[PDB]
């Protein structure tokens, strides 16, 4: 905004602003048994297998 | 008992010890698996390369007891 006093004129201006991204990493831990990844394989038998 | 119901069949126990031969002539093996005991003879199945799988308890692994 221009004004009447003895102030110097003001030229227009430009703004050039840079943003960037973050990267972040999760991870969690499973064990799993071996016993129990097996006979998820192994046969019916019995009705207490 | 005392160690003499061992040491009679090494007669060489004084002599092994003093050249130091001893160490030659032991093969580590590995842990048990297992051990079918009769009265005169004892069966023993032992485990090389790896972890030997329990005879009887199933889907088990014989670990190392020291």
């Amino acid at each position: 905004i221009a004004h009447g006093d003895g102030r110097r004129p003001n030229k227009q201006r430009q703004y050039i602003v840079m943003k960037a991204c973050n990267k972040h990493h999760i991870g969690a831990e499973i064990e799993l048994a071996a016993a129990d990844i097996e006979l998820l394989f192994a046969e019916k038998e019995t009705p207490l297998d | 008992g005392s160690g003499s119901g061992l040491a009679d069949f090494i007669p060489n126990l004084s002599e092994l010890m003093d050249t130091g031969e001893f160490h030659t002539l032991l093969t580590p093996v590995g842990p048990m698996v297992q051990s079918v005991h009769s009265t005169f003879v004892t069966k023993v199945t032992s485990a090389m390369k790896g972890v030997g799988l329990a005879r009887d308890e199933p889907r088990a692994h014989v670990g190392l007891t020291l």
